[PDB]
């Protein structure tokens, strides 16, 4: 029965280390990696961190006995060491469904990564995946509109789309940032941005930015006679102000709009993925901020986790990094969080990180965008790696083009469809990128010159060893 | 000021409340995971903790298991703490002695 | 004048690394923490820093002659070796008025931290201080009300407050969590609290929570003649939701809700602030996730960078730590951003980890709340630490009270006002708090048996050298 | 394993150890030089070596300028010894394990 | 398979590539903050990296200052990297082996 | 010092000269075993050492068995020397700069 | 289009039909009507992309005498303050008062970003 209150001090381990639990399908399921302080041993170590992340604390309380604990306690059930690692071990720690509230990525991450990571107890914590339950992905919305909807809206079919980010970050007043807008978008980009931290500024208001660059979104799209979209950055102090910008881009039948979804925080994300799709526009996902988090492997929460986070809160564009470009990213996990952010249905591979097996229920994919340090040189291996079904982005890439911009957007322009083209003939972009590139540098004098440019350290050595 | 006597038998004195403190770790996890053996442990422990490789070796003929915890315990513990102690040691008495002349002298 | 357009990539340190800077009063400056990856000099990985988080990218782009780069980019201007440390630097980058939007933390954290951390060439980041200038702090609102509006509100003058987390965290229906409230606050303590992770669940949605908490709420204040609240907790998936929950507490006449600022997000914090304000009802903040990115000193963003931002964007309690209790808290650093949370004007100070000195322009202070895993044996030090202005709570040191709850929470309440009125009297707290709580365990039972419980190591050894 | 609270009590064990060290130095120093001092202070001593801070604040109301004798050598024997204290304590700890681990498992 | 003199040939050949690629390392720092002086440096390498330690010594003379720069470059990653390289070596070896027989074979 | 990059690109670049050093093997090897087979190689080898794997797949089409054996070789040699190729160039660097550093600085 | 009125509903009806007629740009007399009302009205028009032509209708009355009252120089730094893209300045040479050596100090005041004591 309820089995008799003793006050005191119990360790957790007696309640929350569960090495025979038999995880169910509606439970969440979580896979820490974790250090105890010397002393504490990785059960104990394990429990607390179940403990602390659903039901427990520090001392034994008698309202525990007023409902049923089993029902609704975490249970770690699995600890394995991390093999090769001293004072390193996995716990994998089940969560039961009612713990949560229905459709909420806030709540979820409160429980989960809480309190936790600061306990005394252990040195480090690092959350490296979640299996979502199929009940619980069915409270969410998810994509407001996800890959295959988004290419039937733009009529961008057979190959990756192209975009661009407007430099310098800051400083440029709203005119001449549409004008950069144009040139980009005339010279064969799909789409060009804000930056991350473009929001409202003294140099740039906002609404100022947007109707400058409507203007130039008409004028390309007039011109070349293909969809042109460039996302306005609608992060904002306030959800009000946030739903204002946004608004204001749907007057302006703008087809596109981003969001800082980890500055701006999910419960914002959540308010304007939903107005996205009350609205018909689509929603590009930054993800600064992430790296504070998710860099190193001892401590934070990998990017894996993030990425099915904000599938779930909404996005229909969410940057997965290049792997080849100037900040992280490593290839075994990107090809895994990748399929965790398009697929229906990923089988467990610890080779690429996943360490659970998640299905989505028929929730929409989301594309990813591979964006950062890249240029030409960069192209078969980003087609290779991503396939048609994600977004390449160059900024400094087309907007440092030796002759200035135009010609810089020539060459981005010419680069892409010349691989599309390539794609759609059969040729495979990974290997015969390169001379794919190297074939319309032959009669685009400022492609050619961009290959030049940005072609990055080679090594050539030498043969003596004659007989 | 003999100082390898007086460095000796300050280690010996930190080994053996390095023991003590091992001791209580495992005391507070079991009174968790087994509650009955906490009890034991506690009543079995009190007044033998004055010299710590005299309690282990009595703990070992009642409880082996535990022995082998506490052990395992100390020499975390060690493992985790000591090189932080000579700092924390030297500045505490020179902060201590510092502020005992303040209040007086 | 505009130099020529040079495409290519050159060094940022040639236009970001600033030796010779002087920073301006309306200069945004921040400290990191680095370590370069092997080969990448300390003065490239700092000028790197400063271009990706103000204006700067990979390659030279020719936009940035259209505008005036001197007075927009950011400015490397000091670097210094970690004293005894490899490979360890800091870099203090100056950041012009210009870069931020007014009111906004989403943004200043957005171009801060919202690359850089993921800089291939950079093995780790750990943004330690941000100097707010005044002119910027006056866009912001800050806290509600703020500790002196707080007291004057609540009648509370001349110790500090008590609060108290119901247990266990999830599980209790919505009945007995007022049940367990009702006791707690007849008790003797001020406030009780939702847990964090407490939002709607199955078990317990949240307006019956808020129905059955208002009731207990009246029959304490009721019963002991003094003011009683409890943080209803208003973390929602949506700014909607949020608002919906917020203005159901007002409705019910609560004094003071609860937010989760880091799994909500600062944009759905602000919003809730602002609410706050025009509505009078008082703003507990809980820090939850923040450990996942203040823990380790390599990587990340340090507290007391949080806690600015969290006094920018409003709250009129944030959690501080307790260095004593469950989870981790470093002294000199508690009493650092413990002042910077509080005070008008904090002189620079390593010691206690201020970098820079600190003003706020008459804007309110937050009351620090030292919880976690503390009992009725820390309360001298609780109070010799944080001093009056402070809420000091017991979760499970009041509902875990050996006799059951309504001994627990005479056993806190006891204890609060015994140590209330010992400072009033004149007694030193730090010094004298053991004695105390000695003092009334004589004539309160269950004050003496909690005092018992918790107590916690002891050591005591031995005399021998006998002549 | 709460460490820091571990170590924290830790150096607080270890310099009131060295207070206790110190004080038996003192000794025998007025031993030598001053027989009558060392009398007084062997007997105001005995049982009062439980905490330092404590000891070193009640014998300087008493006697104001061997409280400080106490305190300099406290201090000196701490500046000596205690950067030698994390080895012998962690192998130590180690070899005495070692040992009954030998014979028992 | 003479090992000494293959590892030998094997060494010499990767310190040799790590000075090529300091060289572009300090080649693109000079981008950014001296572009006449990576103008220069560029200009001068070309043709001369096939040996690490006589480039070295011909930047010497020229532009002593440079040269030490470049020492400290390859000194850098290798310091950062070799660690790595045996298991990349080996394990890209056994798969780039077993995928010319899976294509062919 | 694009670091995941540079190790990338080193450890491509020991694969080519390991299978150019296998390629030394195997052909000496043939010097023994069947001179004509030796000369065949030698010939089709000159100029084509290049890409390591580029070679592999074009010996591969022109003779599978000995493209086979060259494969097996570099497999071989990384495996027996690769683990001590990381202490051999840190030092290599450190002794080639400390000598450098030494007579000019 | 002057939207200059006697409350502040009228005031935003007015500057509302402005709008829906696709207007760039009204104006507001923010002295006669106040400070309370044309901060109200500078927001909006950042708000609704519409260009804040501002009279300073009753001016003299207050800025005139040299002895009593408040120098227009003031009454401009206000104006930029609360919100207005265009203010009137005078002339100096035309049919009402204004010295040259003042216009010059607070037309530099209404435009730039640092103005030196003089």
């Amino acid at each position: 029965s309820a089995a008799g209150y003793k006050a005191g001090v119990k360790d957790y381990k007696l309640t929350y280390y569960t090495p025979d639990y038999t995880p169910k399908d509606t439970d969440l399921l979580a896979a820490f990696r974790f250090s105890p302080q010397p002393g504490v041993p990785a059960d104990e170590a394990g429990a607390a961190i179940a403990a602390e992340s659903s039901t427990g604390t520090w001392t034994t309380v008698w309202t525990d006995l007023l409902t049923d604990m089993d029902r609704y306690k975490g249970k770690c059930y699995h600890i394995e060491p991390v093999q090769g690692e001293e004072n390193s071990y996995f716990a994998f720690i089940a969560y039961p469904l009612d713990l949560f509230e229905e459709g909420s990525v806030t709540n979820i991450l409160t429980s989960i990564v809480g309190n936790v990571f600061g306990f005394k107890a252990i040195r480090s914590l690092r959350l490296e995946d979640i299996r979502f339950p199929v009940a619980l992905v069915k409270t969410f919305q998810g994509p407001p509109h996800g890959i295959q909807v988004e290419r039937d809206l733009l009529n961008k079919y057979g190959r990756p789309m192209l975009g661009c980010t407007i430099k310098p970050k800051l400083g440029l007043s709203a005119k001449n940032y549409g004008r950069a807008v144009y040139e980009c978008l005339r010279g064969g980009l799909d789409f060009t941005k804000d930056d991350e931290n473009i929001n409202s500024q003294p140099f740039q208001r906002w609404r100022d930015r947007f109707l400058f660059v409507a203007d130039a979104i008409h004028k390309s799209q007039a011109e070349t006679g293909e969809i042109k979209g460039h996302y306005l950055n609608v992060t904002a102090p306030t959800c009000e102000e946030m739903m204002k910008r946004a608004e204001f881009a749907k007057e302006l039948g703008m087809p596109i709009i981003m969001h800082d979804f980890l500055t701006a925080g999910f419960t914002a994300n959540t308010t304007l993925a939903k107005w996205c799709r009350d609205n018909g526009v689509l929603l590009h996902i930054h993800r600064a901020m992430h790296a504070v988090i998710d860099r190193q492997r001892n401590h934070g929460i990998h990017f894996r986790v993030l990425a099915k986070c904000l599938r779930l809160s909404g996005g229909d564009h969410l940057h997965s990094g290049t792997v080849v470009g100037k900040l992280e990213g490593d290839k075994a996990s990107t090809l895994g969080f990748v399929d965790l952010m398009r697929e229906d249905h990923i089988e467990a591979d610890r080779s690429r990180g996943v360490f659970f097996t998640q299905d989505w229920a028929s929730m929409p994919g989301v594309l990813p965008v591979a964006s950062g340090g890249i240029h030409v040189w960069h192209m078969p291996a980003l087609v290779e790696i991503f396939g048609d079904d994600s977004v390449l982005q160059f900024g400094g890439g087309t907007l440092g083009h030796p002759w200035g911009n135009a010609p810089g957007a020539t060459a981005n322009r010419v680069a892409l469809e010349a691989c599309v083209q390539a794609r759609n003939e059969g040729r495979d972009l990974y290997r015969e990128g390169g001379d794919i590139l190297r074939e319309a540098g032959k009669w685009s004098p400022e492609l050619a010159a961009a290959l030049d440019l940005w072609k990055e350290i080679k090594f050539e050595f030498e043969t003596m060893d004659k007989l | 000021m003999n100082l390898k006597q007086i460095a000796k038998d300050t280690a010996k004195t930190l080994q053996s409340y390095l023991t003590y403190q091992a001791l209580r770790t495992v005391l507070a996890q079991l009174g968790e995971t087994n509650p009955p053996l906490a009890l034991w442990l506690h009543n079995f422990s009190a007044g033998k903790v004055q010299d710590g490789e005299k309690y282990i070796e009595e703990l070992f003929l009642e409880k082996p298991d535990l022995a082998l915890r506490i052990m395992t315990v100390r020499e975390h513990i060690a493992e985790e703490i000591a090189e932080f102690l000579p700092e924390m040691v030297v500045t505490g008495i020179q902060q201590a002695n510092m502020e005992k002349r303040r209040q007086h002298l």
